[PDB]
């Protein structure tokens, strides 16, 4: 009986944050980077007209 | 917990909408950086014991007074957590790389540290310079790609415990 | 997600992932350029899943557009295939994930508690859904139709 | 019914423990009944051979008094 | 807990006194009201799913956007969890009214929720008028005489949460 | 519990022995047979709730007695505790199937429900018929083959309950 | 295996094994023709494995045979060599099974007590195992040996 | 279009449109669905056209693609059938417009200057269409190629 | 000018593309209104003077003061300059609602419109409202079906001089 408040009410969600998109992160860049030479890729193989 | 897929997903259901080609190209962009990804997992789960053993090398080197009589890692008990928490540290932060996504250390490691190590008193600069000695370690370990985004991981635990 | 149960899983053990899990993750990430095509295509046609599958549900089961039925009613049925366009949705989202994962967190757990509280029968969405299996596998090839139904099928047994 | 006489044996797989853990293997408990289900499928999660289950207390078959 | 004859008894107990006239007005006042609460309770425990179920209508009705795509009771697991925190409000305002006194709604239900709510995100308005929406629900059901005994409770529970 | 690969190697561990060109044959034969498992596993999952209300409506229209007042599913408690029993089964048969192994059903099943069942005067026979007929019932959905696989493990619950 | 942990883990729950798991068993089955293939391979190389790696051992740690040691003489020798050959059949048994499993259960719960009693050095056990990866590793192809090597590293580590 | 010429025609006699202009629109959009077959039947087989039509003049004009013709080369063959694909789609235009405007306001006015800065021979682009009409004629039955060979004829008569 | 076939045309030539079944949507979309917009069309031109009467002495009725000494409207040359621009509008509108686009409004009347109004001395808010007279006029004779889409071709005639 020292308290009657609750210790652990609940647990701060950590579903999303506010920004930080890891969008910017190098290893994301050099992904965005391969996939523009997959499609140019799959461009090369339509007929050259 | 979430990955990148999940975050994706995440924010196109609270719009409550399709995926769209924005989506898409960021699920291309996660499933590219994969391979490289489980890669670099399976070098630092391989390489864990050396990690931790040239790290807390490192660290009881530049603060010897750690491990002189009464610091906070001189018992064999006080040790063996400060190698404990190292290794959890590393832990994380290689499912953190492998979900590309840094939820998992709000969520299962950041949460209450830093008033756990308060009431333990546990040196939390000192727990910084653990860390920051395990990111060297692991960057020569696992390359330059790898080691940028282990890097990111290991900073995301040193400023949420800073 | 493949790659968060792998995490979660070797994390109730306290251990690094082991190169099983490694590789199942490495298939997955493999496989993830065929997910993305099958979601794109579910995708792409979900207007005429939707009314085909409002359809079929409602030939095969009249008494809920009938009086008395929970989908009696212009409103009611909007809000019958807007919930039909939900599941869609988690469909393909638990298949770029490659786990019901988010369908299960989205749209599975207390879901019998909120049905419940909204007087919707479950065999009527065990039918509805089991009509989106039929048309959404038939718009895809036997391999990705296969692995299509697959999510419908956990949804039918969730719901049911 | 409301009571289940349960003798059961619990070996141990995982690890050798300093403890004697005669205590703990081959026991005989009351278990009141509808806690059996989760104790059988506990004892039978765990490894256990269960050796004999009884009924002490109730009647089995009685539809009022359970 | 605490009703209204054990509160009058331990007032008298603080004091060391046998009961005085005052007291038994009291103690007669609470037997006078007995019957009019047994009735209200049996009414509610009889349609209290069928409450639920129009109480949440009517506040999905005025507030739409909670259940749609973003709202905090978007998704069948937030949508079951409110209807379960409606489910304490309506028992435990059931439970306030035939004890005649508001004590348990502090011991059982006002306790801590503000924190448990903002630490969730709940938005605690429209959880306040979602026990009003109850209030009207339940007033209509059971009748001219109970409806002002129940708001008494009701509104005690929405004014301990905002 | 073990599986057709942990059985092979626990019985060439118990004499010590190395795989022979029989347990690869054994372990081939296994890997080959398990896709068909998978589907089958799938299957049945999707349809475990049809399974059941089909080859419980079998069983008590078989034995109308059992569920009319004196027979031993003659309540809501002891009817589902009934379904509860064969929806065990069926799941725990579909285990073993995935496994290829009769062992599960021998730690998980089998261990204590005979006499368990016999203390609380459960009718062994009418549990057999129910197996039987949750037997057919998944037969007829999940094909010929899988219908002989999935019946090896019904009728080794069938023989263990006889 | 992964089939039994999947089943296991599906128990835990009280529900069937969800797709995932599902192609998780699909990706072990796909696996198992070059894993037997592998443990088929260590098998065939029994004797040759042993005999240099007990002559490593024995060279990189000559007290063991020297007197004194605890292999000192042409039984306890043998007794060193019929170790090495437990180990080794294990390790076949973890390739074929997937994981670590029946090596755990066979020959790690309880080793430290075990050759506490034996009087057996626990680093020379280290490095006979070491010496034991290093030869199967070299008599494989560079695609088999990292998940050969694995299942020793974790056999050295839970001997060290 | 029929509709674009008919009012720009009533506006530049600032008047409404007659009861015979209305009648011819009415005729127009009366026939809208089979000419937008007709533009369905050509957009299909494109590539089937490009290919035959191509192979069809090379045959009939070696001179182009040997050396010292505009067209020698892969790139250079590779453009020449580009404008050919270009021309297609403008001929698709006009049958859905039902009248040749797209194909006089995109592929003739200046058709001359441009073909002359670039040295490409205008029997050669003549030629060219004349295979394309006979190409894409022939997929289409009797009313709809005819139709369809007015088009061709405008453009080969613009090119000549 | 453009009507929507060559709008779409456009679309698809600026795009460099052949046909999508959206672009065969539209194209049956237009096609299918047009036997409603030629009866509409010649009901409007068999109609145009009888719209212009009732378009003008309704707004000559709510607005006074145009056909007063010092009016815009006052003199018989403004007058029928008056009621020549109501004929002008009338006439452009049905040009647009044939070619079922809105370009030849902005090429040959919105252009510099209001500009010359304002140096001309034209109220341009009495002109809307006599475009808005001559909307209700002809919706009553062309029928609801065609009066829906004459509106958009009065509205855009509307706005832009508004
Ligand atoms: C009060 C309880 C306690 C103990 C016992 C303890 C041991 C201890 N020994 C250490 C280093 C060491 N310890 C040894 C001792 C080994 N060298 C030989 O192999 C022998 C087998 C063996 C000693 C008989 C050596 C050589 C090092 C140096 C490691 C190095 O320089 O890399 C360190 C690292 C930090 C430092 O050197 O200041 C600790 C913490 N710490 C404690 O808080
Ligand atoms: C302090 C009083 C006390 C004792 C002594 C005791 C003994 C005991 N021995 C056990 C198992 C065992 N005991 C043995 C020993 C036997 N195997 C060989 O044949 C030998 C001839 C022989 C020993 C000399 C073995 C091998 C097991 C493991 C059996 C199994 O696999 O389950 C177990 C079961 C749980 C466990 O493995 O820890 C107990 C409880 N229990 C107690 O409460
Ligand atoms: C993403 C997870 C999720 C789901 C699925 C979801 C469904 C959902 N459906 C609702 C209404 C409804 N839902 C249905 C659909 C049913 N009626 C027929 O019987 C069918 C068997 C069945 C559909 C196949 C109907 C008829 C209503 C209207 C009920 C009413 O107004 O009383 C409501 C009440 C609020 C609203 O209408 O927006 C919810 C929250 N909400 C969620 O957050
Ligand atoms: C004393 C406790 C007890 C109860 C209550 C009980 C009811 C009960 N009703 C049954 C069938 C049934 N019961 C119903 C009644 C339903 N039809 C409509 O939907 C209504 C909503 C509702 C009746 C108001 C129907 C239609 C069946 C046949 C279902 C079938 O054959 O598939 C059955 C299955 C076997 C049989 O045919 O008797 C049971 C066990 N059994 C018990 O031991
Ligand atoms: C995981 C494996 C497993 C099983 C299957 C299992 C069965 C089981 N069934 C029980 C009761 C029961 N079981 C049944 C089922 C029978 N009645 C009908 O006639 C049928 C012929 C037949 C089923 C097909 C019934 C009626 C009861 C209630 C008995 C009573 O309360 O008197 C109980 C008593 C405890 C409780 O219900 O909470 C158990 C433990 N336990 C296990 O650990
Ligand atoms: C299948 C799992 C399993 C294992 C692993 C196992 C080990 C084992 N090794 C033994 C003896 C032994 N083992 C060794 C081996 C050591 N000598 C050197 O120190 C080396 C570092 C090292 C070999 C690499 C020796 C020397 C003995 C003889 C012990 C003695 O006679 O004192 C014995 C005593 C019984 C016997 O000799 O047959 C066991 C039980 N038993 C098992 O059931
Ligand atoms: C300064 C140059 C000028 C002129 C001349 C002029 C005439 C004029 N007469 C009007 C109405 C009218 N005008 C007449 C006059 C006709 N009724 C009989 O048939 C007679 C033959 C004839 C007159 C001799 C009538 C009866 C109306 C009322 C029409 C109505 O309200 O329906 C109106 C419409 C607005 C109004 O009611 O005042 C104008 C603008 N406006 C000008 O700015």
């Amino acid at each position: 009986k020292q308290s009657a408040e609750v210790v652990v009410p609940s647990f701060k969600p950590v579903t999303s944050p506010r920004g930080m998109d890891m969008s910017q992160t190098p290893l994301m860049l050099q992904a965005m980077g391969d996939i523009a030479e997959a499609e140019q890729e799959v461009a090369l193989q339509k007929p050259l007209f | 917990m979430q990955d990148a897929i999940t975050s994706v997903i995440n924010t196109y259901d609270v719009q409550g909408k399709y995926f769209d080609t924005s989506a898409f190209d960021k699920l291309k962009a996660y499933y590219a950086t994969g391979e490289l990804r489980v890669r670099a997992a399976g070098t630092i789960s391989a390489n864990a014991a050396t990690i931790i053993k040239e790290a807390s090398a490192k660290l009881f080197s530049n603060q010897p007074d750690l491990v002189r009589p009464g610091g906070n890692a001189y018992t064999t008990r006080r040790y063996a957590a400060c190698v404990r928490d190292m290794d959890y540290f590393l832990r994380y932060a290689t499912y953190a790389m492998l979900a590309g996504d840094t939820s998992i250390l709000d969520e299962r490691v950041l949460n209450g540290l830093k008033e756990t190590y308060n009431s333990l008193g546990v040196p939390i600069s000192s727990t910084v310079q653990g860390i920051q000695a395990m990111k060297e370690v692991t960057g020569s370990l696992v390359g330059s790609g790898a080691a940028k985004e282990m890097g990111v991981y290991f900073d995301y635990l040193s400023s949420g415990l800073s | 997600s493949v790659v968060t149960k792998a995490i979660v899983s070797a994390d109730a053990e306290a251990r690094y992932l082991s190169p099983g899990e490694l590789d199942r993750i490495r298939g997955f990430v493999s496989s993830g350029e065929r997910r993305l095509r099958v979601a794109q295509t579910l995708t792409e046609s979900r207007e005429r899943i939707i009314k085909q599958a409002g359809d079929q549900l409602f030939q095969k089961r009249p008494d809920l557009v009938s009086p008395g039925g929970n989908a009696y009613g212009a409103e009611r049925t909007a809000s019958c295939l807007r919930d039909l366009d939900y599941y869609l949705r988690l469909v393909t989202f638990g298949i770029v994930a490659g786990d019901v994962t988010p369908i299960e967190e989205i749209g599975v757990i207390g879901v019998k508690e909120m049905y419940r509280n909204l007087e919707v029968p479950l065999p009527g969405m065990v039918e509805a859904v089991k009509a989106m299996k039929s048309v959404a596998t038939g718009l895809l090839s036997g391999d990705d139709s296969a692995e299509v139904g697959y999510y419908f099928d956990y949804l039918a047994g969730a719901l049911a | 019914t409301r009571l289940f006489k349960v003798t059961a044996l619990i070996p141990s797989y995982k690890k050798v423990r300093g403890g004697r853990e005669l205590q703990n293997t081959y026991f005989t408990k009351l278990v009141e009944y509808d806690r059996w289900f989760a104790e059988q499928q506990r004892i039978q999660k765990q490894g256990g051979k269960i050796l004999s289950v009884k009924m002490v207390a109730g009647k089995p078959g009685l539809n009022t008094g359970v």
